[PDB]
RNA sequence: CAGAAGAAGCGCACCUAAUUUCGAAUCCAGCAUGAGAAGC
């Protein structure tokens, strides 16, 4: 605790007991052109949400444009390949229902 | 809100140690070369600074931010591209009483569903545009009986006169809705009949309300009216 | 908010929606124990950093009181925590001191078991 | 009069709401798909009336307790005026002194509405014999009210407070006896000056 | 009037136990994983009716005792409203005395509701010519309800008592003569005053 | 009606029975230990299904002897409403008057589960080509399950011992070709009063 | 020839294009293919249902305790009184409907359309009471306008 | 203004001929066209393949199709929760229903069965098989139609869909 | 810095997870009070 208060970092103890930090989503677009179809006041929008960190901001595409100018192991098959092969081996029944279950299941955990 | 003034006014909330531009104690929010030793002079480095500086600090392993309804989004796989995480999406943003939704074109989808279904029951063929023959006594008589019994009810009778004022066809086909006899089920959208009584004696009942009220559709308005007022004294 | 019950070590983190608990469990009284387990409440999510009996060791005792919904860990924290629990009940009972949870608990436990590797965001 | 005792009112649903809806366009244009409609705003939200449950329940409790309380709920029953029912909620002559606003919804019908199945069994073939639906209000779905009692007397939030635990007990609105309507309250009370807005 | 009967009944469920889900918007959700869905609140308990089991059980034992009472199990029955079953659950003109609460669950769908696989099975090739998916409710989980009863009369707790022991024998919620359904019900009667809540 | 038939059915294993677990959660939790789980209630103890192999042994010898039977074995077959087997076990509509509760053991997985090293052998090397790991239930395990009839009919005692007959020669649960599933059934049947709990 | 009758002032633009969803009726004329609202549609919905739609004997001194007694127990009451007297210049026929419509108790609920008696009283004495209501104001039609409006006058002085 | 709509199905209400509609008003260069949903689908297929990159029917004529689909819902193939369903899909789009109609009548390579509900009644199973493969001809050829003229076909053996 | 108690191998696969009926009926929609006061 002395070294990294040292560090001139804040700690609290287990022998002890505070701000309050809110990540907030930000519009960025512009709400005027609105209307009401179904009892509901809508707007159709297109844009980019962005998660930066503490706040996710929905922008506009005003927002890409800007960031655009700005910014410009596993084996390999292709994706027919891949499609080929399950389609075979799944008439050759090597690949099954149950098979291809359990491979999302556990890639669904991780890869 | 304890207040303390440096060559700085340094508020002590319970929401943050606040400081405007170095005291000793505890600085949550720094509201700010020669600015890098100002914040290194700070005990517990402040959780953020609200300000080419930004970069710097932000090496310093510094938070910064660079200066109405809860938004809320319901639409989440985003991407790496152009540094900042972030996903192409198109939506809808409702704007409720008390908050700001952010819908995707699912929840348009439904309520598409949901107004389509309503606009296209309200209007039923010829809205406000060979029956079988009974004397005016006839009908007053079952009209009558059916009424103690209850199979025409005062509901029965004024859901009829609403339907028989949007037209003759439109009452042959509440007439022919209620009298169906579902095939899975085997029964009739009548009210049963109180009293004692037999299936054969109850079907025969429900085919003379369906013949009663079916010659009383061949009567004019007028007429029709003055024989349901006697029953159901609204309409 | 975060509360730090701890006899058992826990960390329920009370978002405001759900009661996430980190690292139920007991290095080393079985009373006191349970009543510190009947402090945290009714828990959404249990996870598991690993598989040491001072941070999973009181994950059965959690659903013998039906105290927890879903616990996730690592897959090998759980094929790990197989092995341990059953273990932990071999001493605990073969100590002929009276066994804090039963092999029910432990089967129980792995019934509502998720399991997820490193750099998965999940969502709950 | 120099103070007003404002009662906001917070209830959470602990069963399916029901509450039926009383406009008779809404009624019969909602009855084309659902039998039971929920009682519901044009902002769709969800509104129970609480005056008549505030006041049913004092009814009841105070005669229970054995109070000069008339009943008001009898069919075309005059309120006397003395009673603390009258004194709360009304008589013919002064108004009641406590404002009971409807309890809407923060959550529009879309979030909280289900149309539901329910059903008749006959006994003896134990099959379905009638089927109808009916739109109710989930469970957890949060409600909020501010009653304001204008000439606040000392025992007036007691009142309010044990209104709120006989709701609880019994049920706001709808079918009571099946098992909707199990609600809970929290009350932030306060007492506000009457001159607040005059700055 | 001036006290209310309380039964505060626990179900622990003995055989499994299935009530389908009623709601439109989350059966249609849950028929994409599942064919059977079950019963649940939007706080994720299980929710079972209650007051229709009690209904029905007291309807088929007093029409088997000879003593007088309606049907309101055959389609569109209007209640009598002279019978006991009449003042106990309810007629047309007086509501039901008892108000029977829902029956839910002490524990989340996550702990005590399990998918599981049913099968239709060839007599001839003794082999599967269907399987659906049903949500059931596991042995053991314990459910609660109050029976709150205004204007108690005497013989209204024992029927009730009577009417738990029907349901304890024939079963509650859906599939009750494929074995599901086979419950017990644990019983606390108390006589609480209708002023108990006026501080 | 007047009368309900109880038939207290215990059942004794005279050979290894395999049901197959049905709940989703248990056999993925099952699925490093045993490649076959055995049906256990939560309680711990095994469930069988007995409505289904009743009606399967019903229409079976029905079929045979000629008088008129629906096959609700075929796939997603509507059952007649007409013949005796849609009288005691139910048709879509009419309902099963025989509720045919599971077959609950008397004794818990411990004592009756036990898990078993089963074979596919190469035919013309002699060896161990597959081994599999299933649990089944031992032999002289005792199950109970109570079959109540409402509306008795003369017919329904006798029809329910052939087909429990027809049980014991052919067997309850899976693997019935392999020799899994023969048992001994005991009735002892008895007529209750349908109001006998009322009190 | 088309005609938009619906407000086209609220209008969103998604994906360049000034759009916005409207549910509302294309009707037709004589050469006027015309989109037109919810609103019109309830004018003549309205409209349309609105055309099709509007095309004894007792004692002076007796009667007098009677309408005193019925008065102090609100039985009979001052807006009773105003349509009694309504009913009355429109003639004896509509007066008798008019008795007959409010002492109707309907057999679903057993409910006339009196005003009930404060007091404790019990069911046939209210009852009872409801036939005094009845057969004194019936009693009182066959009387001359003069003199019904003379004994009306003490209890209700605006009619 | 440039209607984008067919105007049929156009009930007679009183002395008025009108059509319940539910659309957008897309105003452009001097359009102001009056354009349906699925013009919406194809806007948001737009838009949401635009963005991302920046990072056969049969004909079946109409009295045939009532006359089938009264026959198979006399036999109790097309049933009102098939008739339900396949509304659902139809307005989830036209795509959505041919993979909704594939996936009712695709006989399971396995087990030889369609997902369609049973012939009540005495057929071969060569005449099962053709009522099943009339059943997805028949809600094939319904597919194309419009969603206004598949709801009054499907409103007289459905009523509440 | 947390648990620990005559050989050998194996303890795995596959299918199916759909269908259907019902979604109505009924009662009620009243009553009461106040019709004045004051300035220019
Ligand atoms: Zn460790
Ligand atoms: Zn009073
Ligand atoms: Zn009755
Ligand atoms: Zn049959």
């Amino acid at each position: 605790a002395k070294r990294i208060i040292s560090k001139k970092i804040r700690v609290e103890l287990p022998e002890n007991y505070e701000i309050l930090i809110e990540k907030k989503v930000v519009l960025n677009i512009n709400t005027d052109n609105m209307c009401n179809f179904a009892s509901y006041r809508l707007m159709p929008f297109s844009g980019f949400i962005v998660e930066k960190d503490d706040r996710i901001e929905i922008n506009d595409k005003n927002w890409f444009d800007m960031i655009w100018n700005e910014e410009y192991a596993l084996p390999d098959m292709s994706h027919d390949k891949i499609i080929e092969n399950i389609e075979y081996l799944f008439n050759i029944k090597i690949l099954s229902k149950n098979r291809i279950k359990e491979f999302w299941e556990e890639f669904c955990k991780g890869q | 809100t304890k207040i303390t003034f440096y060559n700085s006014v340094f508020i002590e909330t319970h929401n943050g140690n606040y400081l405007f531009s170095m005291p000793d104690g505890n600085v949550d929010y720094l509201i700010l070369d020669e600015l890098i030793d100002y914040i290194e002079r700070l005990k517990y480095t402040p959780y953020k600074v609200f300000l080419i500086l930004a970069k710097r600090i932000i090496s310093k392993k510094i938070r910064v931010e660079l200066p109405k309804k809860v938004v809320l989004n319901i639409n989440d796989n985003m991407c790496n591209f152009a540094s900042y995480r972030l996903m192409p999406f198109s939506g809808f943003i409702v704007e409720k009483d008390d908050r700001i939704e952010i819908n995707d074109k699912n929840w348009f989808d439904m309520i598409w569903n949901e107004e389509y279904n309503k606009m296209r029951s309200q209007i039923v063929a010829e809205d406000f545009s060979a029956l079988p023959d009974m004397s005016h006594d006839k009908i007053i008589e079952n009209i009558e009986y059916l009424f103690n019994i209850k199979i025409l009810s005062k509901n029965r009778i004024k859901e009829f006169w609403e339907e028989f004022c949007k037209g003759q066809k439109a009452a042959i086909k509440y007439i022919t809705q209620v009298h169906r006899k579902n095939p899975n089920t085997g029964r009739r959208n009548w009210n049963p009949p109180e009293g004692d009584f037999t299936d054969n004696e109850i079907e025969k009942l429900y085919e003379t309300a369906y013949n009663t009220l079916l010659s009383l559709i061949k009567y004019d308005k007028n007429k029709v009216y003055n024989i349901l007022i006697n029953f159901n004294p609204k309409l | 908010m975060i509360k730090f019950i701890g006899t058992g070590s826990a960390f329920l983190l009370e978002t405001g929606n759900a009661k996430i608990l980190i690292d139920c469990g007991i290095e080393q009284n079985n009373e006191i124990i349970e009543k510190k387990i009947n402090e945290i409440g009714k828990a959404d999510i249990c996870i598991l950093t690993h598989a040491h009996l001072a941070a999973s060791g009181l994950v059965p005792l959690l659903v013998k009181k039906r105290k927890v919904n879903k616990i996730i860990s690592t897959p090998a924290t759980k094929e790990l925590c197989r092995l341990l629990f059953n273990d932990f009940q071999r001493i605990q009972e073969e100590n002929n001191d009276i066994p804090l949870y039963s092999y029910d608990d432990i089967e129980s436990s792995f019934e509502i078991w998720d399991e997820i590797d490193d750099r998965n965001t999940i969502e709950l | 009069a120099k103070t007003m005792k404002k009662i906001y009112v917070t209830m959470k649903t602990l069963s399916p709401l029901y509450t039926g809806e009383v406009r008779r366009e809404d009624k019969e244009a909602a009855q084309k798909r659902v039998n039971f409609p929920v009682r519901k705003t044009a902002t769709n939200k969800v509104l129970i009336p609480f005056k008549g449950a505030l006041r049913s329940a004092l009814e009841i409790m105070l005669k229970a307790k054995g109070e000069n309380v008339c009943d008001t709920g009898e069919s075309r029953a005059r309120p006397c005026g003395r009673c603390v029912t009258c004194s709360l909620f009304g008589s013919m002559g002064r108004a009641g002194r406590a404002s009971v606003d409807f309890l809407i919804s923060n959550d529009t019908k879309e979030q909280i509405v289900r149309e539901s199945t329910h059903l008749r069994i006959e006994r003896q073939t134990k099959s379905a014999s009638d089927t109808f639906k009916g739109e109710e209000v989930i469970e957890g779905a949060t409600f909020t009210a501010t009653i304001t009692i204008s000439n606040p007397q000392e025992k007036d939030l007691s009142l309010i407070q044990s209104a709120l635990k006989f709701i609880e007990e019994n049920g706001i609105g709808g079918w009571l006896n099946k098992g909707y309507g199990r609600v809970s309250f929290e009350v932030k009370s306060e007492d506000v000056a009457t001159d607040r807005f005059l700055k």
